[PDB]
């Protein structure tokens, strides 16, 4: 019967809405996690030079 | 002869709808709160 269709419509928009909002709520966690690892990347980098220039001043000193 | 039909089930499937915005919302946000979270641990590591 009409109106158990309209009832049959919401909860399909109310699906789409709840898919959209956990297919960011990864897009989120992508992103983050994309950024984490370039955010310790640079890090990990840095050390070396810091640690590469203090040794090579050990050395001649 | 009998308005309680449309008027009465007009305000439940549009209070449905607001109940499946709220935990779109309120579940988007954990993943933004999630992310907040795991960029501390992204330092906790650095410093470490």
């Amino acid at each position: 019967k009409l109106e158990a269709i309209l009832s049959q419509e919401v909860e399909a928009e109310i699906q789409a809405l709840l898919q959209e909002a956990e297919a960011k709520a990864e897009a989120v966690k992508r992103e983050a996690e994309e950024k984490a690892k370039a955010l310790l990347q640079a890090r990990e980098r840095a050390l070396e030079a810091q640690y590469r220039a203090a040794l090579r001043r050990a050395e001649s000193a | 002869g009998l308005i309680k039909s449309l008027a009465e089930k007009e305000k439940q499937l549009l209070e449905r709808l607001e109940a499946a915005k709220k935990e779109a919302e309120e579940r988007v946000k954990r993943a933004e709160a999630e992310a907040k979270a795991l960029l501390e641990e992204a330092e906790a590591k650095a410093k470490a």
